[PDB]
C-alpha cells in the first residue's frame, strides 16, 4: 500500500480506490457484478479470462480507461497464474461450473482450481484472498458439486489461513440459473419436483447482496479468516417458490410429483448435451437440497449489508418470461409467497 | 527573384459552360401514335 | 422421379435467387459509377455464400411483444407459396400440368399477401404495422387491374392453361396486338412484388424496413429468398404471355436456352428501373391504377372481347 | 477491329503476370489483374507499380 | 438581378397538345432516365482498389503526430508550451526541467489522440518545427487507451516517419 | 485430432461474417459524411461485401460516427441491445472516441465506450474515408482471429 495505493476522489469512476483485485471467473453471472463494483470506485481490475475475447466484451465499460486489464490464463498452468496476481493486492476466486465437460470435473474446477490459486496467492504475497464457497457444501451430500465444494473450502484454510470464505445460498438475478430455471419449465408441459416440493425448503439470496458483501469484506479488515453465509431474509418451501415463480410470469402451473431415482434417469437423459445442459443430474440435487441454518457464521448483516426480499427483486428477473398480455402486470399484483416462520 | 504565385494563365481560362442543356430527342406525338397504331393492326391480322 | 424432379426445381430457384442478389448489387453499382462485390471471390461469385451463412448461424429473436406462432408461420408462409409459383410454369414441359395454371397463379399470389400482413401485424410494431397496412392498399390497387389484363390476353389464346400460351404465340408475339396491355402488365408486377418504385410495404427511407423490421437472422432470409423468387418468377410469367417462344417437340433445350434469356433481361429490366427512379406514395399508386389503367384495361377488355368476333378470329377452346 | 485489341490485352495480362499462376496470385491477393510498369521493391519485397 | 426557375406556359397547339398526350401515355421522359443509368453502366467506375490504391494527398495533410529531431539526432522541443496554449481541444499536456546537460526540455509530452481535432495549429505554433502533423492516417486501434500518446510515442513517430515528414515540410515550408 | 475439423468450421463461419458485415445506418455528426463518401464510388464499401441496412435487428456493426450527447446515450444503447448477435461496435472519430472538440461539455459523453463496447477506433477529425475503410478492414481482420469453436471444444 504505497503512495500509488492511497484512496483519492469520491469514489466515482475516475477516482482511486486503493484496490488492486484480481478476479478469476469474472466473465460468469456472480464475476460482471462483482467487476462492475470493483470499478463504480475506481479500482484496477485484473481480469483473467479463458474464453474468447467477444466474451469478455460487456466488461469493458465497467472502468476508467485503464483500469480492467484482460489476461489470458489457464486453470491448469501455475505460470499465468501467477501473472495474474503478483501485482494484486486481493484475490477474489469465482471459478465454478454447475456441470462437468469432458476436460473438468467438479473436483477441478472446485478442488484444485481453487488450491492452484490460492497457493500462487500466498507466494506471490497477495495481502487478502476471498473464495467463493456454498451454502449447503458438505462433504456427505448427494451431489459431486456440494462435496467438492466442501473439500475445496478446506483446503483453501489450509493454503491461505487469513482467506474470507464466503457461503452463498442459491443466488438469484437476471442473468441467473435459480429463477430463469424454473420459469424455463414450462417448455416440458409441468413441472415436476421431488416429493412434491413440500420437504424442501430454499433461502435464495439477491446477487446484488452477494456483490455488495464481498466487496465490504475487501476494504473490511475484519473479515480475514472468518467465514460468512451469505442468505435472503426469507424461508420458502420449494412448491411455495416455483408456484411464485410461475405467479410473476403468470404462467400455467400445472406441479406433479416425481420420484428422486426417476427425476436423476431425467437428469441423466440430459447431461448428453456437448453444449450447457438445461438440467444435470446434479443440479436436481442442489435444487431439491434443504439451505443449510448456520447460525454460527456471520452473515451479510455483519458486513453492512441489508438482504433484499426476494418479492422486491423478482419481477425485473421474471418480467422477461411473460407474454404481451401480461408483460405490464405490476409487482403489487401477485400475492407473495407463504415463508417458513421460525 | 521574380514573385511565383498560384495566378492564370496570362490569357485567362478558356469558357466555362453553366447552362441548363437538355437536348431534344425522339420523334413526334403524331409519328410514335402512327408507329404504335400500326403494330396493333399487323398483330391483330 | 417426381421427388427428384420436385428437387431440380426447388433447388436451382434458390440457387439463382442467391446469385440474382450479387447480379443486383453489381448492375446497380456500375449504374452508380462503382464495382459491387468484388473482393469475396472472383468478381464476386462468393458473396452469396457469405451472407447466407451469416444469417442463418447469427441469432434470431422474438420480439417480446409479437404473436410467435404468428411471427413464425410468416416466414414459412412466403417462401413456401414462393416455390409453388414456379410448378405450373411451363419451360417448355411444366411441373404439374394445370389447366387452370393462370387462375392458380392468381390465387397464390393472393394468399402470399398473408405472409406480409400476418408478418407486420404480428411484429407488434408501428412500423411493422404501417408497413403491413400499405400491403393492403397496394394489393388494393393492383389484384383488379391485374386480372382483367390477363383476361384481355387470355381472348387471343383462348383457355387458362399456359401451355396453350406456346401454341397461341407460334407464328409471332402476343406483345404486337397487346403491347397496351404488356405495358400495363410490366407495371403491374412491380406493384405485385414490392419492388422500386412501387417498393412501400419496406420503404427503407420512409419505415426503416417496413413489414420485416422486427425480423432477424434466418427468418429475415426466408423473406428475402421469397422476393427475389417471386422477381424471376413474374419475369417468367411475362415472358411466356407475350415473348412466347417457339416450341420444338424434339429439342426441347434450345426452348430453354431461348426462354430463359428472355426472363433475364425482363429480371435486369426490374434491377435496371430500381436504379433510375424515385418512389411512389402509396396513395399515388393507388390512383395511377384506378384512374389511368383501370379505365384503359376495362376498354381494352371490351375491344379484345369484341376484336375476335369481328374478325371471326376466336381462338380454340381445347 | 479494337475489339480483338481489348481481347489481347486481356491475354496479355496473363503472360505479363508471369503465367498463370502470376496471373490466379494476384487475382485472388488482390482482385486486380492489371500490368504496370514496375517502378520499384523495398526492403520487405512490396512492389510499385 | 435574377431569374425565374418555374415560370412557364406550355403551347397549346395541336401538334404540342399531342406530343405531351404521347408523353404521358407512351413513357417518354421515363425511358430517357432509362437511358441515363444505361450509359453509366458502360462508363469505368470510379473505384480504387484499396488497400493496394490510395487517395491522393499533398503535403499539408494533417496525420498522426510527431515528435521530430535535428540532423545531430537533439530533439527540437525546447518546452516552450505554445503547441499546449494554442490546443483548441487541450489535448497536449507538457511538463518540463533542466536536463542533466543544462537544456531545457520536457518530461512529460502527452498529446490525448481523442480529445485531438487535427487542426494543425499545433505545428503552427511551433517555434522550431518540433511537434509536427504526418501524413499516416491509418493507426486505428483496439483500445481507447493506445491513441493516449505520451513523448516516447510520439518520438518514435518522428524517428519512423521523418523520412517522409522531412520531405513534406521542404514542399511546403515556403507556403508557412 | 477434432481440434483441427473445428478450427476449419471456425475458420468458415468467420469467413461468412467478416465477408458479410451490414453496418447499421446511424449517424450522428460530421463523421457521418466521411462514411457516406466510403460508399460512395471511389472507396465503395459495397464491394467489400458491406451494406448499410437500416434496421438494428437486420446488422452486424454499429459505426458511431459523430458526438454522443446525454440526451442521445439512451437511445445509442437502445440500437445497439437490439442488434443480434455476434455484433461489432466501431468507433469513429474523436467524438466518439474520448468526446474530442466537446469533451469538457456538459451534454456530451466522454467517449461511446462509456456506453457501448468498443472494437475498433478509428482517429480522426474527421478520419477519412480512407481511414474509416482502413477500420472496418481491421476489423475484418480482428474476426478472422475469433477462435469460438476451439475454446468451445477446449472446454
Ligand atoms: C381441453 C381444454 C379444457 C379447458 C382448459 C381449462 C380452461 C382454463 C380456463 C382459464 C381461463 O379462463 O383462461 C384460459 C387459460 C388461461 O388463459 P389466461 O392465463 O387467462 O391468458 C393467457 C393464456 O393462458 C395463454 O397462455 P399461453 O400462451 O402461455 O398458453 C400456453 C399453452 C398452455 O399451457 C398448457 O396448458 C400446456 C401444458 C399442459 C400439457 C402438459 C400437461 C403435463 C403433462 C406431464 C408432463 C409430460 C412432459 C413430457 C415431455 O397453450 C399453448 O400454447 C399450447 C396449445 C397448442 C395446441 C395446438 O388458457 C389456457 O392456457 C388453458 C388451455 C390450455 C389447453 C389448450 C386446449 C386447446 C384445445 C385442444
Ligand atoms: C389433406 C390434408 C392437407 C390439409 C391442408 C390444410 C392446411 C391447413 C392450413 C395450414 C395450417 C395453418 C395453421 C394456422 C396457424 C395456427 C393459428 C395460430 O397462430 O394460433 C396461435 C394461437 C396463439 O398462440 P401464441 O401465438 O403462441 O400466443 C401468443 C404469445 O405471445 C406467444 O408467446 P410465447 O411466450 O408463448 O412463445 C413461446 C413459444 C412460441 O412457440 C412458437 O413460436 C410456435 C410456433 C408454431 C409455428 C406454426 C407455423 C408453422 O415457444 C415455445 O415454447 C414452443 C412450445 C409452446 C407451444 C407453441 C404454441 C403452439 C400454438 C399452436 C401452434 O395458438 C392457439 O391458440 C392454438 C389453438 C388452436 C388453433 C387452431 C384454430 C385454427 C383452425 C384453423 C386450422 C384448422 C385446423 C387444422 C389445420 C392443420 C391441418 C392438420
Ligand atoms: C399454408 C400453406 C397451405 C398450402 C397452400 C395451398 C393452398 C391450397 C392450394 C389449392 C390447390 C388447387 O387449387 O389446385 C388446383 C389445381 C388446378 O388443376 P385443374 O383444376 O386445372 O385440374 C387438373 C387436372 N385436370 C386438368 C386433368 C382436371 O388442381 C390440380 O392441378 C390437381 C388437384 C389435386 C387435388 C388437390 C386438392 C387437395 C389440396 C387441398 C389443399 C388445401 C389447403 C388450403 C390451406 C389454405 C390455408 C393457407
Ligand atoms: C426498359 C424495360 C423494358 C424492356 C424490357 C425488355 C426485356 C426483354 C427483352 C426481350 C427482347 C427480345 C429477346 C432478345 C434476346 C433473346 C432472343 C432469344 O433468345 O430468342 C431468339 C429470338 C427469336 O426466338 P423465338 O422462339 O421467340 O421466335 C420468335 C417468336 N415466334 C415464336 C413467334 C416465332 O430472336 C430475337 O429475339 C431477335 C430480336
Ligand atoms: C444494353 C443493350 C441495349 C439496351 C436497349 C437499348 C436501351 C433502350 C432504352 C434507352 C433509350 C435511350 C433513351 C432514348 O433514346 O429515349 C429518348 C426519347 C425522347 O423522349 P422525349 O421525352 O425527349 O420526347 C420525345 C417525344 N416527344 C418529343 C414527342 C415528346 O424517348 C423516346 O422516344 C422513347 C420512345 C419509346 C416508347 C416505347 C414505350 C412503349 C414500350 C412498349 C414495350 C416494348
Ligand atoms: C425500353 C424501351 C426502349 C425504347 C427506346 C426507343 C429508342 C428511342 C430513341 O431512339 O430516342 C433517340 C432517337 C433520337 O434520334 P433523332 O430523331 O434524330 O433526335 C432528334 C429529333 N428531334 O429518337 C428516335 O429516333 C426514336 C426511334 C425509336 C422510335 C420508336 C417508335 C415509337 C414507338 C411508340 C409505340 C410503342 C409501341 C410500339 C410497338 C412495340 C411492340 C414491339
Ligand atoms: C380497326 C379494327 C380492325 C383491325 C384489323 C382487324 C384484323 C385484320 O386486319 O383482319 C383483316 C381481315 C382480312 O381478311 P384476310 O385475313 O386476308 O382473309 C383472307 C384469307 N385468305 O379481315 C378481317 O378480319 C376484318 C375485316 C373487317 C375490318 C374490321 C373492321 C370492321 C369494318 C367495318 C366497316 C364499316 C366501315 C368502318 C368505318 C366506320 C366505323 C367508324
Ligand atoms: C388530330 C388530327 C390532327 C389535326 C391537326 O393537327 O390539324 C391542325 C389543327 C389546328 O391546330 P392548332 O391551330 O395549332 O390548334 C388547334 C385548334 N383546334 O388541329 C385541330 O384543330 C384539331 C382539334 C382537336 C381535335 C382532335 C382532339 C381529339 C384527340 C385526337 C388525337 C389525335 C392524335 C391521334 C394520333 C394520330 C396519328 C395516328
Ligand atoms: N446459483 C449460483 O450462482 C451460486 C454461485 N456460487 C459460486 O460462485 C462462483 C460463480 O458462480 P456463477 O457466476 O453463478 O457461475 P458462472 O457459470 O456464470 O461463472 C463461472 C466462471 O468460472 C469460469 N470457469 C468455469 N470453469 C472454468 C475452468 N476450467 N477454467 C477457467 N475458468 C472456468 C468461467 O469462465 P468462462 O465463462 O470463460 O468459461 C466463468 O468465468 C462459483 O464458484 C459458484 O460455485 C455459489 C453459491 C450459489
Ligand atoms: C439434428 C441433428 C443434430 C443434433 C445435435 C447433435 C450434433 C451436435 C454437433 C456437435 C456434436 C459433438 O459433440 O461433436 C463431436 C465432434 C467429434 O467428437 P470428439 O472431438 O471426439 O468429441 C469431443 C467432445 N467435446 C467437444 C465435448 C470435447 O466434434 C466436432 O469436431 C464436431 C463439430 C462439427 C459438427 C458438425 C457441424
Ligand atoms: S492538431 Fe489541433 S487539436 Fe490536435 S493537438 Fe494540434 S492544436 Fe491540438
Ligand atoms: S510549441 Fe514546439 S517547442 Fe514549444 S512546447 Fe510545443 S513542441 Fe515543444
Ligand atoms: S470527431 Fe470531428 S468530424 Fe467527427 S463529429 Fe466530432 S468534430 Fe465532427
Amino acid at each position: 500500500l504505497h503512495h500509488a495505493v492511497i484512496p483519492h476522489g469520491k469514489g466515482g469512476r475516475s477516482s482511486v480506490s486503493g484496490i488492486v483485485a484480481t478476479v478469476f471467473g469474472a466473465t460468469g453471472f456472480l464475476g460482471r457484478y462483482v467487476v462492475n463494483h470493483l470499478g463504480r470506485m475506481g479500482s484496477q481490475v485484473i481480469v483473467p479470462h479463458r474464453c474468447e475475447p467477444y466474451d469478455t466484451m460487456h466488461l469493458r465499460p465497467m472502468g476508467d480507461l485503464g483500469q480492467i486489464i484482460f489476461m489470458d490464463w489457464n486453470g491448469r498452468d501455475k505460470d499465468s497464474i501467477r501473472r495474474a496476481v503478483e501485482h494484486s493486492s486481493v484475490v477474489i476466486n469465482l471459478v465454478g461450473r454447475e456441470w462437468e465437460t469432458q476436460n473438468f470435473d467438479f473436483e477441478d474446477v472446485f478442488v484444485k482450481i481453487p488450491q492452484a490459486i490460492a497457493q500462487v496467492s500466498k507466494e506471490a504475497g497477495v495481502e487478502k484472498f476471498i473464495h467463493i464457497s456454498h451454502l449447503n457444501a458438505d462433504i456427505k451430500s448427494s451431489s459431486k458439486y456440494l462435496r467438492s465444494k466442501a473439500v475445496g473450502e478446506k483446503e483453501v484454510r489450509e493454503t491461505f489461513p487469513e482467506a474470507t470464505i464466503i457461503k452463498p445460498a442459491e443466488i438469484f438475478g437476471r442473468e441467473d440459473r435459480f429463477l430463469n430455471y424454473f420459469a424455463n419449465i414450462r417448455w416440458f408441459g409441468g413441472v415436476p419436483l421431488i416429493s412434491l416440493g413440500k420437504k424442501t425448503v430454499k433461502q435464495p439470496v439477491y446477487i446484488v447482496d452477494v456483490t455488495k458483501g464481498i466487496i465490504n469484506a475487501i476494504k473490511d479488515p475484519d473479515a480475514r479468516g472468518k467465514t460468512f453465509a451469505f442468505v435472503g431474509p426469507s424461508r420458502y418451501l420449494l412448491f411455495d417458490l416455483v408456484q411464485y415463480v410461475f405467479a410473476v410470469a403468470h404462467r400455467p402451473f400445472l406441479p406433479y410429483p416425481l420420484p428422486h431415482f426417476a427425476y436423476r434417469w431425467i437428469g441423466r437423459l440430459f447431461e448428453i448435451s456437448p453444449f450447457e445442459p438445461w438440467t444435470t443430474r446434479d443440479k436436481v440435487e442442489r435444487i431439491h437440497t434443504t439451505d443449510k441454518i448456520l447460525p454460527h457464521l456471520p452473515g451479510l448483516e455483519d458486513l453492512g449489508v441489508e438482504a433484499t426480499p426476494l418479492e422486491l427483486k423478482a419481477i425485473e428477473v421474471l418480467r422477461r418470461h411473460r407474454t404481451y398480455r401480461w408483460l405490464s402486470s405490476e409487482i403489487e399484483d401477485v400475492q407473495p409467497a407463504k415463508t417458513i416462520p421460525t | 527573384s521574380k514573385v511565383k504565385q498560384d495566378m492564370p494563365p496570362v490569357g485567362g481560362y478558356g469558357p466555362i459552360d453553366y447552362k441548363r442543356n437538355l437536348p431534344r430527342r425522339g420523334l413526334s406525338g403524331y409519328s410514335m401514335f402512327a408507329v404504335g397504331i400500326g403494330a396493333l393492326l399487323f398483330g391483330y391480322w | 422421379m417426381f421427388m427428384i424432379n420436385i428437387l431440380m426445381l426447388i433447388i436451382p430457384i434458390l440457387l439463382a435467387v442467391a446469385f440474382l442478389t450479387l447480379v443486383e448489387r453489381k448492375v446497380l453499382g456500375y449504374m452508380q459509377l462503382r464495382k459491387g462485390p468484388n473482393v469475396v471471390g472472383p468478381y464476386g461469385l462468393l458473396q452469396p455464400i457469405a451472407d447466407a451463412i451469416k444469417l442463418f448461424i447469427k441469432e434470431p429473436l422474438r420480439p417480446a411483444t409479437s404473436s410467435a406462432s404468428m411471427f413464425i408461420l410468416a416466414p414459412i408462409m412466403a417462401l413456401g407459396l414462393a416455390l409453388t409459383m414456379w410448378i405450373p410454369l411451363p419451360m417448355p414441359y411444366p411441373l404439374i400440368n394445370m389447366n387452370l395454371g393462370v387462375l392458380f397463379m392468381l390465387a397464390m399470389s393472393s394468399l402470399a399477401v398473408y405472409s406480409i400482413l400476418w408478418s407486420g401485424w404480428a411484429s407488434n410494431s408501428k412500423y411493422a404495422l404501417i408497413g403491413a397496412l400499405r400491403a393492403v392498399a397496394q394489393t388494393i390497387s393492383y389484384e383488379v387491374t391485374l386480372a382483367i389484363i390477363l383476361l384481355s390476353v387470355l381472348l387471343m389464346s383462348g383457355s387458362f392453361t399456359l401451355s396453350t400460351l406456346i401454341t397461341t404465340q407460334e407464328q409471332m408475339w402476343l406483345i404486337l396486338p397487346a403491347w397496351p396491355l404488356a405495358m400495363m402488365w410490366f407495371i403491374s408486377t412491380l406493384a405485385e412484388t414490392n419492388r422500386a418504385p412501387f417498393d412501400l410495404t419496406e420503404g427503407e427511407s420512409e419505415l426503416v424496413s417496413g413489414f420485416n423490421v422486427e425480423y432477424a437472422a434466418g427468418p429475415f432470409a426466408l423473406f428475402f429468398m421469397a422476393e427475389y423468387a417471386n422477381i424471376i418468377m413474374m419475369n417468367i410469367f411475362t415472358a411466356i404471355l407475350f415473348l412466347g417462344t417457339s416450341h420444338n417437340p424434339h429439342m426441347p433445350e434450345l426452348y430453354t436456352i431461348n426462354f430463359t434469356i428472355k426472363s433475364l433481361l425482363l429480371t435486369m429490366s426490374f434491377l435496371w428501373i430500381r436504379a433510375s427512379y424515385p418512389r411512389f406514395r402509396y396513395d399515388q399508386l393507388m390512383h395511377l391504377l384506378w384512374k389511368n389503367f383501370l379505365p384503359l384495361t376495362l376498354a381494352l377488355c371490351m375491344w379484345h372481347v369484341s376484336l375476335p368476333i369481328l374478325t371471326s378470329g376466336i381462338p380454340p377452346q381445347t | 477491329m479494337e475489339l480483338l485489341q481489348v481481347l489481347k490485352r486481356g491475354l496479355q495480362q496473363v503472360s505479363g503476370h508471369g503465367g498463370l499462376r502470376g496471373y490466379l496470385r494476384v487475382l485472388f491477393r488482390a482482385n486486380d489483374v492489371r500490368v504496370g510498369t514496375l517502378v520499384g521493391e523495398d526492403k520487405y519485397g512490396n512492389k510499385y507499380y | 438581378t435574377y431569374k425565374y426557375v418555374n415560370l412557364r406556359e406550355p403551347s397549346m397547339d395541336m401538334k404540342s397538345v399531342t406530343d405531351r398526350a404521347a408523353q404521358t401515355l407512351l413513357w417518354t421522359e421515363l425511358i430517357r432516365g432509362l437511358g441515363m443509368t444505361l450509359s453509366y453502366l458502360f462508363r469505368e467506375p470510379a473505384t480504387i482498389n484499396y488497400p493496394f490504391e490510395k487517395g491522393p494527398l499533398s503535403p499539408r495533410f494533417r496525420g498522426e503526430h510527431a515528435l521530430r529531431r535535428y540532423p545531430s539526432g537533439e530533439e527540437r522541443c525546447i518546452a516552450c508550451k505554445l503547441c499546449e496554449a494554442v490546443c483548441p481541444a487541450q489535448a497536449i499536456t507538457i511538463e518540463a526541467e533542466p536536463r542533466a546537460d543544462g537544456s531545457r526540455r520536457t518530461t512529460r509530452y502527452d498529446i490525448d489522440m481523442t480529445k485531438c481535432i487535427y487542426c494543425g495549429f499545433c505545428q503552427e505554433a511551433c517555434p522550431v518545427d518540433a511537434i509536427v502533423e504526418g501524413p499516416n492516417f491509418e493507426f486505428s486501434t483496439e483500445t481507447h487507451e493506445e491513441l493516449l500518446y505520451n513523448k516516447e510515442k510520439l518520438l518514435n513517430n518522428g524517428d519512423k516517419w521523418e523520412a517522409e515528414i522531412a520531405a513534406n515540410i521542404q514542399a511546403d515550408y515556403l507556403y508557412r | 485430432r477434432g481440434e483441427y475439423v473445428v478450427a476449419k468450421l471456425d475458420d468458415l463461419i468467420n469467413w461468412a461474417r467478416r465477408s458479410s458485415l451490414w453496418p447499421m445506418t446511424f449517424g450522428l455528426a460530421c463523421c457521418a459524411v466521411e462514411m457516406m463518401h466510403m460508399a460512395a464510388p471511389r472507396y465503395d464499401m459495397d464491394r467489400f461485401g458491406v451494406v448499410f441496412r437500416a434496421s438494428p435487428r437486420q446488422s452486424d456493426v454499429m459505426i458511431v460516427a459523430g458526438t454522443l450527447t446525454n440526451k442521445m446515450a439512451p437511445a445509442l444503447r437502445k440500437v445497439y441491445d437490439q442488434m443480434p448477435e455476434p455484433r461489432y461496435v466501431v468507433s469513429m472519430g474523436s467524438c466518439a472516441n474520448g468526446g474530442g472538440y466537446y469533451h469538457y461539455s456538459y451534454s456530451v459523453v466522454r467517449g461511446c465506450d462509456r456506453i457501448v463496447p468498443v472494437d475498433i477506433y478509428v482517429p480522426g477529425c474527421p478520419p477519412t474515408a480512407e481511414a474509416l475503410l482502413y477500420g472496418i478492414l481491421q476489423l475484418q481482420k480482428k474476426i478472422k482471429r475469433e477462435k469460438r469453436l476451439r475454446i468451445w471444444y477446449r472446454r
